[PDB]
Order: C-alpha cells, then sequence, then structure tokens
C-alpha cells in the first residue's frame, strides 16, 4: 500500500495545506509498513524539495510540467500518471481553489471513488469511511466507497495537523506528460486602509440587511474601539471595501484576540479566516447557525437591539 | 451563438429538522430555491446577450424532478430564452459525477458555444459537477471565475480566477469552454412584473434519460462514486449561551469587551 499526496504551491511558496495532508495521510495508513508518496508539480518544482522533505514522506516525486503554477490540463495529466505508476489505495488533494479545477476531472474519467471537502477520515477494517458536510453544514454525511481500488479525496484545509520534524523521502523525477494545455496562465492581479491584522474586531454579515444599516454598526465599532469587518456578502455588494473581508478569500485575522460576529452564520470559508480567534462572541437569531459551534459565548437575538444599547451603555 | 447555463435547485432545512432512516433528512423540513451561485452565472450569460449586437441564445438546464420547474420558471423570468429539465426517477440520489454525465448528454444535443456552472451548490457544496461536465465533454475549463472577457464567436477568452487570501489570476482559455462562476462577478437582476408574466406563458421542456441515450443503468446512487452510509447532526459546541434581556446580553458583551482591554 501507498497513499498519494499532491502538494500545492503558488508563486514560489509552498502552501501550508501540503503539510496538513501529509499529516492526514500518516494518521490514516493502517500499517507502518505502508508508504506515503508525495508529488509536487511544476516547471520549477525542484525548489520545493528542502521544504517537502519532512517527517512522514516516504518518497518525493518532482514533476516538471509545462507551467510554473497550477494549470488544470497539466495537473490532471500528472496525477493520472502518478496514480498509474503508484496504484495508491487513496489519493489526497487539498480541497482548494486549484484542486477545484481538476479533481473531479480525474474521478470522472475512470471509476475512481470520489469525495470532497472531507473533514474526518478513517479506516474500519479493510473499509475506508469519509465524512463531509450536508445541507449546508447542518448535518454530517458519512460515506464509503464500495468496490474502489483507488479513492480520491479532497481534504478540508486546517482540519488535519501537520507533523513536527525533518525526514528523508527517496526523491525522484518524472516529466509531466507532454500536454498541450488549452489554457495559458497570465498575470497575478491585486484589486491603503488597515491590514485587518489588529486586536479587536466587530464583524457584520448578511444579517444586517441594507446598506443603510452599516453606518450604525460602523459607529458601534468606532465607539467600542473595534475594527469594522465583514463576511463576503457585504463586500461583494460593495458596502465595505474588500480590505475588510474576513475569510478564505480575504484576510485571515491573525492577531485578533477578540471577534464579535454579528449576523454572520459561520460559513466554512468565513471560519477559515477567523476560527482561531481565542474569544469569539456570536450574535445570531438562528440557534443552529454554525458560527455558534466555535464561538465561546453565544447570544441569540436581533442584531439591531443588541446594537443600540451596547451603543447606549458605552 | 448559445450559452447553456446549468442550474440546481437546492434544499435548505428549517430549524429542528430531524432524520428519517438514518440515511437522509426528512423530506418535510426542506425549502427549495435556485442555487445562490446560479444567479451570478445566469446573469453572466444575460450580461453577454445584452452587450453584443449579435443574436445569443441563453438556455438553462436542470437535472431534477418537477419541483424544479419553479426555479426554471424564475430563470425564464430573468431573461433566459429556453429552459429544459432532465429527469427520471431512476436519477434520484445521483452524485456530482453522475449529474456530470447526464448534463453532458443534454449539452451534446444543445451544442452550445460556452457552458456556465456554479463554483458549488449551497446544499451539498460538492464543488465538482461543472468541471465534471468539462471532463465527459472534453472541453477546456476553469473553476472559480471572478471576471470573464469574452465576445460571442471569439475563440480564446480571458478569465480571472479568484485565489485564497485574495489575489486574482488571469488565464486565457480556449472556447468552447466550461467555467464555474463565483459570487460577485456581477449584480444579478430582479425580474420585472412583466418578466414574471410573460415567463408564465413559456414552456419548461421535459427531457427523459432515453432522449439522451441514457438508462436506469447509467444513473442514480447506485453508479455514484461514494455511497452514503448515514447522516447525523453534529454536536454543536462547547460555548456559553447568554440568556436574559438586551440589557444583560449586552451588559455581558461589554464585560467581556472590558475584560479584554
Ligand atoms: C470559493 C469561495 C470563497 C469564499 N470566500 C469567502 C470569504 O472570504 N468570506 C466569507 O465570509 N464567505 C466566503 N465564501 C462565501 C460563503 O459561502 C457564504 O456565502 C458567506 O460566508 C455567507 O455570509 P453570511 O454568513 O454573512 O450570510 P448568511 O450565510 O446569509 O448568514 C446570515 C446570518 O444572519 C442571521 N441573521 C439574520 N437576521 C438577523 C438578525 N436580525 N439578528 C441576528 N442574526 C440575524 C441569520 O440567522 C444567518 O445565520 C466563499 C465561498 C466560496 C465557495
Ligand atoms: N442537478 C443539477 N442540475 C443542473 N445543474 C447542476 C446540478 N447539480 C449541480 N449543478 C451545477 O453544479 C453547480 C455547482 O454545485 P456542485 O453540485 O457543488 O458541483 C451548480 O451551480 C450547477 O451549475
Amino acid at each position: 500500500s501507498k497513499i498519494l499526496v499532491i502538494a500545492e504551491h503558488r508563486r514560489n511558496d509552498l502552501r501550508p495545506v501540503s503539510l496538513e495532508l501529509i499529516g492526514a495521510a500518516n494518521g490514516l495508513k493502517k500499517s507502518g509498513e505502508d508508504k506515503v508518496v508525495v508529488a509536487v508539480i511544476g516547471s520549477q518544482a525542484d525548489a520545493f524539495v528542502p521544504a517537502l522533505s519532512v517527517n512522514g514522506v516516504d518518497e518525493l516525486v518532482v514533476v516538471k510540467g509545462s507551467s510554473i503554477d497550477f494549470d488544470p490540463d497539466v495537473f490532471e495529466a500528472s496525477v493520472s500518471a502518478l496514480i498509474a505508476a503508484h496504484n495508491p489505495s487513496v489519493v489526497l488533494l487539498p480541497h482548494s481553489v486549484d484542486s477545484l479545477g481538476y479533481a473531479s476531472s480525474l474521478a470522472s474519467k475512470t471509476g475512481y471513488g470520489f469525495a470532497t471537502d472531507v473533514y474526518i477520515v478513517e479506516y474500519q477494517g479493510d473499509e475506508l469511511v469519509a465524512t463531509r458536510g450536508g445541507y449546508n453544514q447542518k448535518v454530517n454525511v458519512e460515506v464509503d466507497f464500495p468496490g474502489k481500488s483507488t479513492v480520491v479525496l479532497t481534504i478540508r484545509p486546517s482540519v488535519f495537523k501537520p507533523l513536527e520534524g525533518a525526514g528523508s523521502p527517496v526523491v525522484s523525477n518524472v516529466d509531466a506528460p507532454s500536454v498541450q494545455s488549452r489554457s495559458q496562465n497570465k498575470d497575478y492581479v491585486e484589486v491603503d486602509i488597515d491590514i485587518t491584522t489588529v486586536d479587536f474586531i466587530m464583524s457584520i454579515g448578511r444579517g444586517i440587511g441594507e446598506e443603510t444599516n452599516v453606518e450604525q454598526f460602523r459607529e458601534l465599532a468606532d465607539e467600542a474601539g473595534a475594527t469594522l469587518c465583514c463576511s463576503r456578502p457585504i463586500a461583494d455588494a460593495g458596502w465595505l471595501p474588500k480590505s475588510r473581508q474576513v475569510g478564505q478569500s480575504g484576510k485571515v485575522v491573525g492577531s485578533c484576540k477578540l471577534y464579535v460576529a454579528m449576523g454572520i452564520s459561520g460559513s466554512i470559508q468565513h471560519m477559515a479566516g477567523m476560527k482561531h480567534v481565542p474569544t469569539i462572541i456570536a450574535v445570531n437569531t438562528d440557534p443552529g447557525a454554525s458560527i455558534f459551534t466555535i464561538a465561546k459565548y453565544g447570544i441569540v437575538a436581533d442584531i439591531f437591539d443588541i446594537e443600540e444599547e451596547l451603543k447606549a451603555q458605552l | 451563438m448559445k450559452i447553456l447555463v446549468a442550474v440546481k435547485q437546492t434544499a435548505a432545512l428549517e430549524e429542528d429538522f430531524e432524520i428519517r432512516d438514518g440515511m437522509d433528512v426528512d423530506e418535510d423540513f426542506m425549502m427549495y430555491d435556485l442555487n445562490e451561485w446560479d444567479d451570478f452565472s445566469l446573469e453572466e450569460a444575460m450580461k453577454i446577450k445584452e452587450s453584443s449586437d449579435t443574436d445569443v441564445e441563453v438556455v438553462v438546464v436542470s437535472v431534477g424532478p418537477d419541483r424544479v420547474d419553479e426555479s426554471l420558471r424564475k430563470c425564464l423570468a430573468k431573461g433566459a430564452d429556453r429552459a429544459v429539465r432532465v429527469w427520471d426517477d431512476a436519477a434520484e440520489g445521483s452524485d456530482a459525477i453522475v449529474v456530470g454525465r447526464i448534463l453532458t448528454e443534454v449539452i451534446k444535443k444543445e451544442a452550445p458555444d460556452m457552458v456556465f456552472a456554479g463554483v458549488q451548490s449551497s446544499d451539498q457544496a460538492y464543488a465538482s459537477t461543472g468541471i465534471s461536465v468539462a471532463s465527459y465533454l472534453n472541453w477546456p475549463h476553469a473553476a472559480v471565475v471572478a471576471d470573464l472577457q469574452y465576445k460571442p464567436g471569439d475563440n480564446k477568452a480571458v478569465i480571472r480566477r479568484e485565489l485564497e487570501g485574495g489575489m486574482l489570476q488571469e488565464v486565457e482559455i480556449n472556447c468552447p469552454a466550461v467555467l464555474t462562476i463565483q459570487l460577485g462577478i456581477n449584480k444579478p437582476r430582479y425580474a420585472s412584473l412583466r418578466g414574471i408574466k410573460q415567463a408564465a406563458t413559456k414552456p419548461i421542456e421535459e427531457v427523459s434519460l432515453a432522449d439522451i441515450g441514457l438508462s436506469a443503468n447509467d444513473v442514480g446512487a447506485a453508479q455514484s462514486m461514494s455511497r452514503v452510509r448515514r447522516m447525523y447532526i453534529p454536536e454543536k459546541g462547547r460555548a456559553t449561551m447568554i440568556e436574559g434581556t438586551i440589557s444583560e446580553q449586552a451588559a455581558k458583551i461589554i464585560q467581556i469587551i472590558n475584560e479584554f482591554k
């Protein structure tokens, strides 16, 4: 047995989730006799071998492709060929924006067992069982893969712990398949204020309603010493600038010691940017809103009367 | 020119839903609507039809049973030209890879020049179908597109994908292509009362699995790539509720706030 991990990197830095999957992998394999192969794909992919060379990796495959960074044609080709050349029982991808661009391609093209954004993984006997969400993280769905020599899972980021230490994979090289990709990467693009890396935050979500309602949570925040922030919808609508979006695609509020989430439900991608704050207060009218399940204190109530009165005592 | 937009009617549960038996939530606690992503994706196609002095055909297509007609009617009303619903009871419980297949055979008949899909659905959040379509079809693809630069008939197209921590990356892609559209690429419209009304005269077009060359044997949970073993509600938290008044709930927040300064 082998477990195939595929790493992830962008613009020359190895993305942390890579190290998380090795973790996953290692905590999964049934006998320490089983190996864990890790591949890394890119025209300058070499650079990474020092960083990839770490506890848990038995083999490191470096795959020189046509492009520097992710490209769905190149990636599906390479992983297909590694799958062929290693016949893993289980191949693990980071459930990430790159992965979204190819992973389901793989699974479709042959019979592979397939499951995505999985956050618990384990064997029971000779039988792989995986757990992901349902009905908008209102339930867990526990699934299995009858019949499946090989199962491909995309893994949620920040669920699995990486290992401490250095190691010594056998390192190897392949050429990616010769693939004449049907898309071509161009420029990376960015579109003052603060960097919401900072102490105390008040963060509004859809919960608030209408652009006119922001001024009073802007004012609430001014008056507690809080920095106004928000979930994605507020910024999509253009009501606060994209600088103030917490989340998987906005900023991760690293030095936040206090975070009050008002009218934010706690989507997966919001938690991504804030799940590690030590004190999280959540105010929300819907008692089963996911945000409550990582808060320390919860209030169930309208954000509007919690607002005034706060703004009234302060 | 023709743009096919694939759309999903998704379920939300009400508070205090429960479970069968074991293997799903109770059919009663679900409310149906058009997947949030699909608004932006259909808007994007209408945005193309709108901007070009040539004729463009937007058609929406759904794999679902007939509670879905109601969502298709909404697409109709928001500008879409034609609407098609694929169904057989056999199809029930098909995961994203099977829906991929069913969508493909419809897309092979329609012959469109571009296909849009949603980054994900809000219920199952699989984030896999659209790209799966890309695969059976063998078309070029991109997932998670925040901006599209395309003119009907062009043969390359410049998109921007939205990456983690914020950045965007442009990518030039050949067309025909599939792309899965992200929230925020645009501000989708609301139907007008006239829209609602004319749409009420349109047909939603029924297509069965045999019409696309498929049978009981190609679809539904049995030919999916994952089998449900069971669902369950997760225990939800170790957190402290505060009960009582505004003056109190708020008095507490202010204690905590102050405990931190
Ligand atoms: C690839 C991708 C990237 C993403 N990136 C991000 C990201 O960076 N950041 C992000 O935030 N999301 C992100 N998401 C978007 C995400 O899926 C959700 O759509 C979003 O996080 C939901 O925002 P919300 O919780 O404010 O809205 P909702 O999910 O609509 O929740 C609103 C909440 O307010 C509550 N409420 C309503 N009225 C009141 C009231 N009067 N008093 C108290 N509570 C009230 C409701 O109970 C509800 O729980 C991303 C999604 C995708 C797939
Ligand atoms: N059953 C379906 N019928 C039509 N389109 C669908 C269906 N399921 C998924 N889709 C497409 O899949 C998208 C993304 O959600 P996901 O099911 O997470 O892959 C939706 O926006 C639709 O484009």
